[PDB]
């Protein structure tokens, strides 16, 4: 039978890949970074508290100005907060209250949302009437939308629960490119700083790298023990960190095709929900189901501090484009800014 | 299925042809990037409260 | 540009006013999550409530809306964690088909022991009891073939059979209920409880049952809040 | 990379005894609840067995109650299922399915279409 | 003397405990804004503020008078009297409100959610404090409570103020807790029926004790603290069988010690326990 031969050949290719990965594993980055000085204790405090949400929060994204932000809750509202003065600029009602993601366009002209409705809704912040209104509704996914990010005002990359990613042109409303190959639900994606590539992590404990222009899965990483919930590029763009449900974070390199760092502790037994790097990439902020946040030294794997300000699980987390502050949103319907 | 098996086989064959670099090279690149932006990271190097927008 | 800051101030004030206006309605409405396998009667239940994601009904000036997720894929692992604040989960079980009952019990156990759903009570609707009645009366499909413990099960004394009901039917239906309550009580731990109910496709009083069960859930949540219960 | 490989089974006369061994590699076997799932020809996947993290709690399907025995060895990282007195309706393809999350008594692995944490499947056939 | 120092120490511990508990309860809300979100915490905070005022205003001056044996503050005492009946009645009344509040949360849950907006809670707190002020400051300054300033309360004022400030709260609280006990016992019967069915299937009182213990302690601390004082405050003006002044002082000390005890009972919720531990 041809199926058995194909399975045997795939197993042989997997063995070859493992052998090639072990060949390049001459040493570990722990030995190389054992000679650098520790960053010291990092104790951040809640400088701003953003209250007003009615239910659990799932997403946030700081814009290029590092001033405005977006947040989604299960009351069906999208609130645009001004991080500096804690003011609310907009409060966008949603037709479907079960949203899970948000995106802030680099130009600040659009916001995005999506969830169990299987629709990616784009709202125009800059309106001539002074009132925010929806612009486009992107349909075609057969699963819940997990995360979406803007490339520009004309291209949006979306991740859905039907194990597929899709690059859409907002104006035409059509799926310009379709990314397939994942077996389980894909939960998060991040775009590269040059927007040339983007990685996405799924429930099959695997991350896949995709070229936006051609839709071909360039490379694939495995190693997680459970479902992947978070992913974000290193600020350099040649590495990325992933959080999983097995209480471990893993930092991989694009060119090395291997796992570089594993961040875990024996006293944490809950999954990771959000992961993001700082401006220099030295601090990796991760959110945990144990109602806390932890900052890892992305170079020495040692915890540099804890952000215990939430009484419920933290679901979204983010750093500025300027590296100035970090926002955490949890299921208690509050956002907190740390600096 | 047979179509899925063939797709997986061709994807694995195409991915096996990717050239990987040594771990030490990625380590050096990360070291250089982290040291090049260490002085410009407010979270890493605490900035004075005068230039901090969130301090009043 | 203090004028701009003042303008943002009244914009914020208006936004908070509208947000409180919506908050009153949100607190005044009750979420419900409808779940169950296919060919169970969930469509019949929502039709009686008058295939759709959402349903809205009002009983005694109390507004309930039920969410039934059909567009999502077969996996229920991660799109269910967004239902941790619903008032209750209406679990519909087809009692007439013994082949797929074990899947229903496994799903109920998975919902009951869920880390994010340990506070969510489950209202159990054992639908299509008439078909189970003809099934047990025919004697072609024996429960002992699928559930050996039924051979040694005795009907509980706190049973309220309908007039003229065959006690074999009563024993079978209460055996199914006993299995479900056995699954429920193992880790009930006082946080959440299961409310069994015996219903048929021709019932028109279903909406009242969920109303009473939600009243009981809120009463018991308040009692546990004050440490009485 | 998660790899759950099951072995054993095949053609056998009714009433025989068979042993199925599931090999788990690439993860912590002790921290995961494990299940045995079979797929009858022409029917969807159905739950057949269960085992907890420490083996304290053991459950079976009512149909296979009293005939199937499940054994778990955390040190060797192998899951065993021993079947005796097979019935002609017990023929199916058996998968070694792992429960989705660690340190949890919850499983959603009875899914039919796709599930990452399952093996290819070992066919067992009973006939005269 | 040994007795004087011992009484001084007892009073010092009482007042310090009252300050510590009520200031901790107030700070748990001042520092944490999630506690004040719920409606019942409005009544809890009102009771805590009433108890804190009871402590800081009433206790030190009467304590000084007891230790010195004579009132050293001259004409202040009259005002202090108005600072007692007003602060004490706010403590008893708020409890009543809390009790009736709980009743609705147990008895009419949906109507409780729809109808108790924070405006209704504010109205209830305002009514409680308005009664506390209007039963105390108006008669004291107009000399209706007088029949060192140790003046026996007039027969009419003593009976009227006792009737209102105790027998309306205590009757309302008893009716409320009897109804709540009936409802809880019915729910426990249902739970026990289901649990017994499950246990019998598996084979093939304690919860009632917990409810009884909780209701008994909640009612009994308040009753043992207040009721002897109010029965004596009713009897003694009517016919001064009778008791001396020291016994009356002991019972008023129990009445004000209820204010110290209240934080432990009414303010040790699961949410508050974390707040106090963090602080
Ligand atoms: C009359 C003088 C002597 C004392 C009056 C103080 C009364 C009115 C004060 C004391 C504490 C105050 C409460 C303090 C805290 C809160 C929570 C706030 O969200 C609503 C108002 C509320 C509930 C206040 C109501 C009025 C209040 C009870
Ligand atoms: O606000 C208060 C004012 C005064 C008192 C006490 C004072 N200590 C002597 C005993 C006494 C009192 C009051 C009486 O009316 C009375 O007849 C007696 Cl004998 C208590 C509370
Ligand atoms: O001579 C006096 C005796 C006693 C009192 C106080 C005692 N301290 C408790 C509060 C209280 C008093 C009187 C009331 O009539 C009343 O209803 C209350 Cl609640 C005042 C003057």
């Amino acid at each position: 039978s041809e199926l058995d031969q194909l399975r045997q050949e795939a197993e042989q290719l997997k063995n070859q890949i493992r052998d090639a990965r072990k060949a390049c594993a001459d040493a570990t980055l722990s030995q190389i970074t054992n000679n650098i000085d520790p960053v010291g204790r990092i104790q951040m405090r809640t400088r701003r508290t953003l209250r007003g949400h009615l239910a659990k929060i799932y997403a946030m994204h700081w814009g290029t100005d590092s001033r405005l932000l977006v947040s989604a809750s299960q009351d069906g509202k999208l609130i645009i907060w001004d991080s500096y003065t804690t003011n609310k600029v907009h409060a966008i009602p949603l037709r479907s209250s079960w949203v899970m993601t948000c995106a802030y366009a680099p130009s600040g002209n659009y916001v995005a949302c999506g969830g169990l409705d299987n629709i990616c809704s784009i709202y125009n912040l800059k309106t001539r009437e002074g009132n925010v209104r929806v612009s486009r509704e992107l349909a075609g996914h057969t699963g819940y939308l997990s995360c979406c990010r803007f490339l520009d005002d004309n291209q949006i990359v979306t991740s859905s629960g039907d194990t597929t990613c899709a690059l859409w042109d907002i104006e035409t409303g059509q799926q310009t490119t379709t990314f397939t190959g994942h077996t389980g639900d894909v939960m998060s994606l991040s775009l590269a700083p040059d927007t040339r590539l983007f990685v996405s992590g799924a429930c099959d404990a695997s991350a896949k790298l995709w070229d936006v222009r051609e839709g071909m899965c360039r490379q694939t990483f495995t190693g997680h023990e459970s479902d992947i919930n978070a992913i974000c590029f290193f600020p350099n763009g040649n590495a990325f960190a992933t959080g999983s449900d097995d209480a471990t974070c893993r930092l991989f390199d694009l060119r090395a095709d291997q796992e570089l760092m594993t961040y875990s502790h024996d006293n944490i037994i809950c999954g990771i929900t959000s992961v993001s790097f700082s401006k220099s990439g030295r601090l990796l902020l991760a959110g945990y189901d144990d109602f806390n946040c932890n900052v890892w030294d992305a170079l020495k794997a040692d915890r540099a501090g804890v952000l215990a300000g939430h009484d419920n699980r933290v679901s979204c987390l983010g750093v500025t484009d300027d590296g100035m502050a970090v926002a955490t949103g949890s299921w208690d319907s509050f956002l907190k800014i740390w600096n | 299925s047979i179509a899925q098996a063939r797709k997986l086989v061709e994807q694995l064959k195409m991915e096996a042809n990717i050239d990987r670099i040594k771990v030490s090279k990625a380590a050096a690149d990360l070291m250089a990037y982290c040291e090049a932006h260490a002085k410009e990271d407010p979270l890493l190097t605490p900035v004075p409260a005068s230039e901090n927008p969130f301090r009043e | 540009q203090r004028n701009e800051e003042k303008a943002q101030r009244e914009a914020n004030k208006k936004i908070e006013k509208q947000l409180q206006k919506d908050k009153q309605v949100y607190r005044a409405t009750h979420r419900l999550l409808l779940l169950g396998a296919d060919n169970s009667g969930k469509s019949t239940i929502v039709k009686q409530m008058r295939g759709i994601f959402e349903t809205k009904f009002q009983v005694d000036k109390v507004n309930f809306h039920m969410f039934d997720v059909g567009g999502q894929r077969d996996e229920r692992r991660k799109w269910i964690q967004c239902f941790n604040d619903v008032t209750a989960i209406i679990f519909v079980v087809d009692s007439s088909d013994y082949n797929r009952l074990q899947e229903a019990l496994n799903l109920f156990k998975s919902i009951w022991n869920n880390r994010w759903l340990r506070t969510i009570s489950v209202i159990l609707f054992l639908n299509k009891q008439d078909l189970l009645a003809e099934k047990v009366l025919a004697g072609k499909s024996k429960i002992e073939d699928y559930f050996p413990e039924f051979a040694r099960y005795t009907t509980p004394e706190d049973a309220t059979p309908e007039p003229g009901e065959d006690p074999r039917v009563t024993r079978a239906k209460y055996f199914i209920r006993d299995e479900f309550l056995r699954i429920s009580t193992a880790s009930g731990d006082g946080r959440h409880y299961c409310y069994p109910h015996f219903t048929c496709a021709v019932d028109t009083e279903n909406a009242r049952r969920i109303f009473n069960d939600c009243r009981d859930i809120i009463q018991r949540m308040h009692l546990r809040q004050y440490e009485l219960l | 990379q998660v790899q759950l490989q099951e072995s054993g089974g095949g053609l056998v006369q009714p009433g025989g005894s068979l042993r199925l061994s599931c090999a788990a590699s690439g993860f912590t076997f002790s921290n995961y609840k494990m299940n045995w799932v079979r797929q009858a020809p022409g029917k969807g996947l159905e739950w057949v067995s269960d085992i907890s993290q420490s083996g304290a709690s053991i459950s079976y399907t009512g149909s296979v109650k009293g005939r199937f025995t499940i054994s778990r060895d955390n040190a060797k990282n192998t899951l065993y299922l021993q079947m005796n007195s097979l019935k002609p309706e017990d023929t199916a393809v058996y998968y070694c399915a792992r429960c989705p999350a660690p340190f949890t008594r919850d499983c959603f692995d009875v899914t039919s279409t796709t599930y990452a944490y399952r093996g290819q499947g070992t066919q067992v056939t009973v006939s005269s | 003397f040994s007795v004087r120092i011992l009484t001084a120490c007892f009073l010092s511990l009482l007042i310090l405990s009252t300050l510590l508990g009520n200031t901790l309860v107030c700070a748990a809300v001042i520092r944490f804004r999630h506690l004040r979100s719920k409606v019942t915490n409005f009544f809890v905070i009102s009771l805590a503020v009433s108890d804190l005022l009871v402590a800081v205003l009433v206790m030190p001056w009467k304590a000084v008078a007891e230790i010195a044996g004579f009132w050293p503050f001259g004409s202040f005492c009259n005002i202090w009297v108005a600072f007692d009946i007003m602060c004490s009645t706010a403590s008893i009344l708020n409890l009543c409100v809390i009790s009736v509040d709980r009743y609705w949360a147990i008895s009419s849950p949906f109507r409780y959610e729809r109808k108790m907006t924070p405006k209704a809670a504010f109205i209830l707190i305002s009514v409680a404090w308005t009664l506390s002020v209007l039963i105390s400051f108006i008669p004291v300054q107009l000399s209706w409570h007088k029949a060192n300033c140790d003046s026996s309360l007039s027969r009419t004022y003593a009976i009227s103020s006792s009737v209102i400030s105790f027998y309306i709260p205590v009757a309302i609280m008893i009716v409320t807790y009897t109804r709540i006990y009936r409802i809880a016992q019915k729910q426990i019967r249902r739970i026990a029926a289901l649990e017994r069915a499950a246990v019998h299937a598996k084979n093939c009182f304690k919860r009632e004790t917990k409810v009884l213990k909780t209701l008994s302690v909640i009612m009994g601390v308040f009753v043992c603290c207040w009721l002897p004082f109010f029965i004596l405050n009713c009897i003694l003006p009517f016919c001064g069988f009778c008791i001396d002044s020291n016994t009356f002082d002991v019972f008023v000390w129990f009445g004000w010690a209820n204010s110290s005890l209240n934080p432990i009972i009414y303010a040790f919720n699961a949410d508050f326990r974390k707040a106090f531990s963090t602080l």
